[PDB]
């Protein structure tokens, strides 16, 4: 289309402090022990320089493992620690305001070739996000304030729910869902899996302990029946209740 | 997957000759989308009128229809180009994978010397290709494009091949498919004075298929393979093949009906076709047309053109037939029309018709079998394999094959509504009784009914044991629970241990020597594996013999009862 | 599982002598296996309508997989550069887990030879215009043959990562509303935080006897993303149908009836599993008013039998169950779940308070498409017996128990 | 005991398919396990006629390595890589559960796997996804060290000998050394490869060597002591080597080649003063029609303990399904710098030698034979015929002679007890000619078999259908065969089985 734009790239990385597991995560908390980190790769920079452009972005992907992985200890040494938050628990809201950083004053210096701040999130998730319920506030309340659109594009397929969801407690520890009018999420691309098993499709649990534990039940009685087939009526009476 | 999908998308022609490769005819053409997601107009009348000419209109619509040089986004040299391989590459599979597009074939190309076949065009060409655009899943990739290969491919080129050597014919028919595009091209006014390119391109196809042989096997060829039947398919006049993808329609074990899904309608046996194809006594079964008779004489004539003696032994057996007797009663029909010389030719003329969906093979159909409705019956689904209801249509067929009898909906209840007794307690009368004979094989030609076969294992009790510990030692305690017995299922009588023979044979001990002789001539069988209806025929026994041994019999044998 | 790699090499347009052989791993492979270039040198680099396609095609023994890649740009002699990496294996296997893989190679060195001009610049030679292959073909090789993945770097900032996954059979579409789950794995502990939250809310319900209906009003759910959802899990071999208990049900024993006797464990887990824990309350229950042997099991299995209800098989073997302790729903599961009996299902062909009119329409469709007694009773959410009644006072109707 | 073993002396191919890409051995020189994507073959190295046990564990990707636990209190244990989780193998279990514990560590396929000599209980494992994990078998759930080259795959894990603390990995062209006790950082880069390092290996008596191995065709020889640039030595093959590993006697070091190298192990003496030199291998161990994937050695000793004279036996798995056993000669033991025969510093550790291939096994039920098991043998028939001691052989005739008569069935075949149970249809009813006749015949062989003098004992079952004299008769007759082709020192059971069904 031979557009003039000046790109912007930034990493955006939350680091979990804790050892515990992801799978004890409840649903709409987010992590309470974490660190936040922000690798602006390529600064303010016009696209005919695409080649550059991407060269510092794959050079920097690369060494943002060993950049944040491999902490530093007082002893002399370094040692390997740190992980990435899952993109559900991440900080989303904290990269939104962080890109609306720069657009919170309107008598800033003037980009005298360009016209349109346009926002775009890459996330390799599937529009679910847990989220804080006042941050969410607060990030609704500026994003109406500004001109900027953030378009998040997912990396992974369409789930089966409406995207953007975002996922939140009250103060009464109340799940919520609600889906941003301000977002909007695109996906980059016969039946398609749509619902992401990690363990299975990695085969990350080995066959002999996920065997099957809890099974059928031991046709428990209702201390009203007092023959047999008394009991096989009742039980084909409300064999389709609820 | 066991529901039949033959995946192809159309059929080539590409020639070569010393100054280059080109295309001769290819159908349909139409585009990608669709089938992925003077004298001259009165011989083309004749020929739509009389059915000499079958071809497929909605190949040629308005909103289904591509160029005619232009084949799934391809031109018709470049087609032309990359379907006429090196001599390397020639007289041998050609798989040629376009992302989702296979092109199969086998191209047959001359040698060295200038010979099609070791034992202007008719000098010129030195290879021709057939063609066959497939569009499989790449989980099933491998499966359709071998048996498309092995069953259509192979079997039509080496037949054009045999039949170029000996007459030159592909030769002849691609100047007169030349000769007719040139002069419908650029001679007919007929042509010019149609509207619509897509109409053009039928009136064009229509001449071109009035005047070729070769088009007709061809276009024939894709319309029986796409709507998966036999393709019967008319070569040089004085040949005929029968080009066909079989149908999995048979199965033993119950598949999973929500998991794997089945043609409805599907034979639950354990008696099956596959097992006897293989294998090539067959003669002790007995046969059961899928069709009605004149049906199945008039497909068998499009099998032959010479009513040669091998077609006039099959429409008599065709003729003369019925389910309920064997077919090795059937030897005076052909001994009158010429081991031994007519169970060889019964063998393959039921060979011949059960392989080629006419007459599937059956134990002998008789009123005193106990016959099952099949889960896999016909009920649910508008048509076989879907996925007005199968019953509803067949029960109209009932009705009008059978006015004289109850629905198929009371036949199909009194079947399956008490214990599976015989088929004798629904035929109310002897008079009856031949016409609920038919209704019965008309009910398992349909898949709606099974057989009920028995199975039998032989178990031994602890009183067998202690006797047989007696006998060992001629050569708890204060206590005598009667609930407690020591059993034991004796899996396969034959490899039996010196200890477990003497079980058998101490389980026949007071009986008569008729039982007695049953019991050594039948213990082979009793393995819950060989079904009693076929020991009866085998072993030239009777149903009242049997039944003795199973009531002089009860503790120690186990009655297994499937399909 | 995953076909070695025969020969890998890569084959780039040279502007002077046309195709050609640049490297290749194994060294001599082709040559020394009858592998002629030359042969099929035009479908390595084809016409650009043929580029940028996944081309397989079969070669003898070998079946050759290839991604060709043809870049048009002035930078270039001839105007455009074309290269191929190469894939050779044996016809008799399965291509299709390597496919995407090579397909993948081949866009990211398109990308890159667009970006910063690799494999041009890579030939040491200045007839192409106007880092090792070698050894990433032998590191491609050697590590896709040994550990099925690689991670190879070719950069300061890019790296081979190909990994091979298996091809999966898509899941079916005849799960409807009226089947109930068996799952086969422990759901609780594959549960991480990229689970879809239906699946999640639906995982504390498969317990083998609730249907998808009863599944989808437990857990709040439209009934169509259950059904989705089960069918993700089918498409990982995880949760397999199956029916609804009643004791108006017909069990008849299948084909497979005699894998309860050539099975080492089959009848031992049987022993263990339809038995009560303790001396159960339905084992001192009238008719009306050690663990059980092998033998007795196989006995009640044989005993089912087409057309016989469970309540009159039941009714007739009482004494048997209640003094063994058998519990006759985990044995019906059980035999279910070993394939060695099916269920018959009720059709009700055609020829009490006042039924609704979406529940009256409901109904009509359900007898006009011939619909089983379970899916009726799922959609009305009635028992047997009153859809039987509303059956009798619509019509006349007929039992098929298939 | 490992001194009365048949195959320690002699040369054996095993003809094992499934296409098993991994293998290591008992360090008492019993047992050999083979790993691929459908589990575990466990080979008694004394008992090759036996069918190896299968353990059960389906994947679709393919195995890297498999790795036996040299401690000497847990030896029924087995590490494999099941793409990224370890799986210890509990052989006292049954085949169908027989996984104790599995390692939950990197997320892309485990490449190699190592223990540590020192402390047999620390296991480090090295990965594609470019991390090396440290794990502690008494808590098998976390590791208790992480360490990352960031940038590259690694290829091997190694731990040093001398000093238990220290453990090198190879990553692409470079090859790192870490220190335990140092976190992340490496003690030292040896970064003098071109190509990308394959093998590495510690020396056993120095405290500061490794030898290294790449893709180009150069064998390293390192001192991290002394510099970490350059090389002691540099030795340039014309083959690219996969596994270059270091002596367990002498002074010497073992290459193999990855592609080309005529297939053959090489041999090379170390006993000299930057070197760029070429290979001068003394022994080249050749055969393997297909490339050599891993090669393993053979130790056994006396259990006491005074000089140090232990027999060596390299044992090779390739490419073709073939597992030789190669002998080494007392040339190869002078030719490198190796003093058979020395007073110990330290005695030798002993193994147990007991076996693992065979089938471990351990309201309430009573006591019942439901089924018949003789109601309920091609493996063990095709088997044997892979089994070549370098007719020659019992378990090759048995094999020879299932081939040959495909009708036979074969109900116990055990070539380590010398005792055959066959059951047949014979033609031997007196009732009716024409009646076949289901026979079992217990056929027993004598430890001098087929010498002379010494022919099989054969015994048939009791069988009602079988008359006292027809079966006399028989019993004659094969006494009468075995006695006359054992007096030529011929093989007798072709001739009898031919005899029994048919003439």
């Amino acid at each position: 289309v031979d557009t003039h734009h000046t790109i912007t790239i930034a990493f955006a990385i939350s680091m979990d402090l804790s050892d515990t597991s992801f799978k004890d995560l409840t649903p709409g908390e987010s992590l309470k022990n974490s660190q936040d980190y922000f690798r602006i790769v390529v600064d303010q920079v016009s696209i005919i320089h695409w080649v550059d452009i991407m060269e510092t972005l794959r050079e920097e992907f690369m060494e943002i493992r060993k950049d944040l992985l491999n902490k530093q200890t007082d002893k002399g040494y370094s040692v390997a620690n740190g992980r990435f938050s899952p993109v559900i628990k991440s900080n989303f809201l904290e990269l939104v305001n962080f890109a609306t950083t720069i657009l919170t004053d309107p008598f800033k210096q003037l980009d005298l070739r360009h016209t349109t701040t346009h926002v775009m999130i890459i996330s390799p998730g599937s529009g679910l996000f847990d989220v804080d319920y006042s941050l969410l506030r607060l990030t609704g309340k500026k994003l109406l304030s500004l001109e900027m659109t953030m378009d998040l594009i997912c990396l992974s397929k369409a789930p089966l729910h409406i995207v953007p969801l975002f996922r939140y407690r009250d103060f009464e520890n109340k799940l919520h869902h609600c889906v941003p009018l301000w977002l909007s999420v695109f996906f980059w691309n016969e039946w398609t899996p749509r619902c992401k098993i990690y363990d299975l499709q990695m085969m990350g649990i080995t066959e002999n302990e996920l065997i099957r534990e809890v099974d059928v039940e031991y046709l428990q009685l209702n201390k009203k029946v007092k023959s047999l087939s008394e009991f096989m009526n009742d039980y084909d009476k409300n064999a389709f209740e609820v | 997957e066991c529901l039949p999908n033959s995946c192809l998308l159309g059929v080539h022609l590409v020639i070569s000759t010393h100054s280059g490769p080109q295309i001769v005819y290819h159908y349909p053409p139409s585009n990608t989308a669709f089938l992925t997601n003077e004298e001259e107009d009165m011989e083309v009348s004749a020929m739509l009128q009389d059915g000499k000419i079958s071809m497929n209109e909605i190949f040629f619509e308005e909103e289904n229809f591509q160029d005619i040089n232009k084949i799934l986004e391809f031109d018709n040299d470049f087609v032309a180009e990359f379907c006429s391989p090196e001599r390397e590459m020639c007289n041998t599979r050609f798989e040629f994978t376009v992302d989702n597009f296979c092109f199969l074939g086998l191209p047959i190309h001359v040698d060295s010397q200038g010979r099609w076949r070791k034992s202007d065009l008719g000098k010129n060409m030195n290879m021709f290709h057939v063609c066959f655009v497939m569009n499989p899943h790449l989980i099933e990739y491998n499966k359709r494009i071998d048996d498309m290969y092995q069953f259509v491919v192979t079997r039509l080129s080496l037949l054009l091949r045999y039949v170029q050597s000996k007459t030159s014919y592909i030769s002849s028919e691609c100047h007169i498919i030349l000769k007719e595009k040139e002069r419908v091209l650029k001679h007919s006014k007929t042509y010019q004075s149609i509207r619509g390119a897509g109409n053009k391109g039928k009136y064009l196809y229509q001449r071109i298929l009035a005047k070729s042989s070769l088009a007709r096997a061809l276009t024939e060829c894709v319309d029986k393979i796409q709507r998966n039947e036999i393709a019967c398919l008319e070569i040089n006049d004085d040949k005929v093949i029968s080009l066909q993808i079989p149908i999995q329609n048979e199965f033993e074990k119950m598949p999973n009906f929500k998991l794997q899904p089945v043609l409805r309608g599907s034979y639950l046996t354990s008696i099956l076709n596959m097992k006897f194809l293989e294998k090539s006594d067959l003669l002790n079964y007995a046969l059961l047309l899928l069709d009605e008779p004149n049906n199945i004489i008039s497909s068998l004539e499009t099998f032959s053109y010479q009513d040669d003696i091998g077609t006039i032994i099959l429409k008599h057996l065709v003729r003369n037939i019925q389910p309920n007797i064997p077919l090795r009663s059937y030897r005076y029909l052909i001994t009158d029309l010429l081991n031994s010389l007519e169970s060889s030719i019964l063998r393959s003329c039921a060979l011949h018709l059960m392989y080629w969906r006419h007459a599937r093979i059956v134990i002998p159909l008789s009123s005193k079998y106990t016959y099952i409705v099949s889960p896999l019956a016909p009920i649910q689904g508008y048509t076989i394999d879907d996925y007005v209801p199968l019953i509803y249509q067949n029960s109209m067929l009932f009705r009008s094959k059978f006015p004289s009898l109850p629905s198929l909906p009371i036949f199909l209840s009194l079947l399956s509504t008490d214990k599976p007794q015989a088929y004798s307690n629904i035929i109310p009368s002897r008079e009856h009784k031949p016409v609920y004979l038919n209704a019965l094989a008309w009910l398992i030609q349909y898949g709606y009914v099974t057989q009920l076969l028995t199975f039998i294992n032989i178990r031994v009790d602890k009183h067998i044991k202690m006797a047989v510990d007696e006998d060992l030692e001629k050569e708890f305690e204060y206590d005598d629970p009667e609930m407690q017995h020591d059993y034991t299922i004796i899996l396969e009588p034959e490899r039996a241990t010196a200890i477990e023979k003497r079980w058998l044979y101490r389980c026949i001990y007071g009986q008569p020597s008729d039982i007695q002789i049953l019991f050594n001539k039948l213990l082979k069988y009793f393995n819950g594996k060989v079904p009693m209806e076929l020991v009866i025929i085998k072993e030239e026994i009777s149903r009242h013999d049997l039944k003795k041994l199973l009531n002089a019999l009860d503790k120690y044998l186990i009655e297994i009862h499937h399909w | 599982g995953f076909v070695p790699i025969h020969t890998i090499f890569y084959s780039v347009f040279h502007p002077t002598e046309g195709s050609k052989i640049k490297y290749e791993f194994p060294p001599n492979n082709l040559k020394n296996h009858g592998i002629n270039f030359n042969t099929f040198k035009n479908y390595i680099i084809p016409k650009p309508i043929l580029c940028h396609k996944l081309i397989t095609f079969k070669y003898g023994t070998y079946r050759i997989v290839c991604y060709p890649v043809t870049i048009n740009s002035p930078i270039y002699a001839r105007n455009f550069f074309s290269f191929n990496f190469v894939f050779v294996f044996p016809y008799d296997c399965e291509t299709s887990p390597y496919e995407p893989a090579i397909t993948r190679l081949g866009k990211m060195f398109k990308v890159l030879e667009e970006q910063n001009q690799l494999l041009s610049k890579s030939e040491r030679d200045p007839v192409f215009f106007d880092f090792s292959i070698q050894d990433l073909l032998m590191r491609i090789f050697q590590d896709l043959n040994n550990y099925s993945e690689c991670l190879i770097p070719i950069d300061e900032g890019n790296a081979v990562d190909i990994k091979i996954f298996p091809l999966l059979r898509p899941p079916t579409t005849c799960v409807s509303l009226e089947d109930v789950p068996l799952s086969s794995v422990n759901l609780k502990k594959i549960i991480d935080v990229n689970w879809d939250p239906t699946m999640m809310s639906i995982v504390p319900y498969i317990d083998g006897l609730n249907s998808i209906a009863k599944i989808s009003k437990l857990s709040n759910s439209d009934p169509g993303l259950v059904i989705e959802c089960i069918r993700h899990l089918i498409y990982y071999k995880c949760v397999t149908l199956s029916d609804i208990f009643q004791f108006s049900n017909i069990y008849a024993p299948s084909s497979l009836i005699r894998n309860f006797l050539t099975d080492p464990l089959m009848a031992s887990d049987c022993q263990s599993y339809v038995t009560f824990p303790e001396v159960s309350k339905i084992s001192n229950l009238p008719l009306n008013k050690f663990l059980p042997t092998r033998s007795c099991l196989f006995d009640l299995y044989r005993s089912l039998s087409q057309g016989q209800t469970l309540k009159t098989w039941y009714e007739s073997k009482y004494m048997i169950l209640k003094e063994n302790n058998i519990d006759i729903r985990r044995f019906i599961t059980f035999g279910l779940e070993k394939r060695i009996i099916y269920r018959c299902y009720s059709f009700p062909v055609m020829i009490m308070p006042k039924l609704s009119d979406e529940e009256e329409g409901i109904l009509e469709e359900s007898i006009r498409n011939a619909e089983t007694f379970d899916k009726i009773c799922v959609l009305l959410s009635k028992p047997k017996l009153e859809v039987e009644s509303y059956l009798n006072e619509l019509g006349e109707f007929k039992v098929i128990n298939s | 005991g490992p001194y009365n073993s048949p195959t320690f002396g002699k040369s054996l191919s095993l003809k094992v398919d499934g296409g098993f890409n991994a293998v290591s051995i008992n360090p008492s020189g019993r047992d050999i396990v083979l790993a691929s994507r459908q589990g575990l073959y466990i080979i008694d190295l004394d008992d090759p006629f036996t069918p190896p046990r299968w353990l059960h564990h389906i994947t679709p990707w393919q195995v890297a390595d498999v790795q036996w636990s040299p401690h000497p209190a847990k030896p029924y244990w087995i590490v494999s890589t099941s793409n990224q989780k370890a799986i210890i193998w509990n052989l006292a279990k049954s085949s169908s559960n027989a996984i104790e514990f599995v390692l939950h560590g990197h997320s892309r396929a485990i490449t190699d796997i190592n223990f540590n000599p020192q402390h047999p209980d620390v296991l480090a494992t090295c990965s594609v996804d470019t991390y090396v994990h440290a794990w502690d078998m008494r808590s098998p759930h976390r590791p208790f060290y992480s360490t990352s080259s960031w940038r590259s795959a690694a290829s091997q894990v190694k731990w040093n000998y001398k000093d238990p603390n220290v453990l090198a990995s190879s990553h692409g062209n470079d090859i790192f050394v870490w220190d335990l006790r140092k976190g992340s950082t490496p003690l030292c880069s040896l970064k003098g490869h071109v190509s990308s390092v394959n093998s590495i290996d510690f020396n056993r008596f120095k405290y500061s060597e490794i030898m290294s191995s790449s893709n180009d065709g150069t064998v390293k020889f390192w001192d991290y002591s002394k510099s970490t640039t350059e090389s002691k030595r540099t030795v340039t093959t014309n083959f690219p080597i996969w596994r270059g590993r270091y002596l367990p006697f002498g002074e010497g070091y073992c290459i193999m080649p990855m592609v080309g190298g005529n297939n053959a192990v090489y041999l090379i003496n170390l006993c000299d003063d930057n070197k760029k030199t070429k290979l001068q291998p003394i022994y080249a161990f050749k055969g393997h029609s297909d490339r050599v994937i891993d090669f393993l050695w053979r130790s056994r000793h006396t259990c006491d303990g005074d000089y140090d004279d232990r027999e060596f036996q390299l044992v090779t798995w390739s490419k073709d399904c073939d597992l030789k056993l190669w002998p080494i000669s007392d040339s190869i033991y002078g030719k490198v710098n190796f003093d058979r025969g020395k007073r110990l510093e330290e005695k030798l550790p002993d193994y147990d030698y007991c076996s693992y291939n065979k089938e471990p096994e351990n309201f309430r039920r009573l006591r019942e034979n439901f089924v018949t098991t003789s109601g309920l043998k091609t493996n063990h028939i095709t088997w044997l015929s892979g089994i070549r001691m370098n007719i020659q052989n019992l378990g090759e005739e048995v094999s020879a002679i299932g081939h040959k008569f495909p009708k036979v069935v074969f109900e116990k075949i055990s070539v380590s007890t010398r005792e055959l149970c066959l059951t047949l249809n014979g033609p031997w009813s007196e009732e009716n000619p024409d009646d076949y006749i289901f026979l079992r015949i217990s056929i027993n062989f004598p430890l001098n078999y087929p010498n002379k003098g010494d022919p099989p004992k054969f015994t048939i079952e009791e069988n009602s259908n079988l008359t006292m004299s027809k079966r006399q008769e028989i019993l004659s007759n094969l006494a009468t065969i075995g006695q006359k082709y054992t007096d030529s020192n011929l093989y007798c059971l072709e001739p009898c089985i031919r005899f029994v069904l048919g003439e």
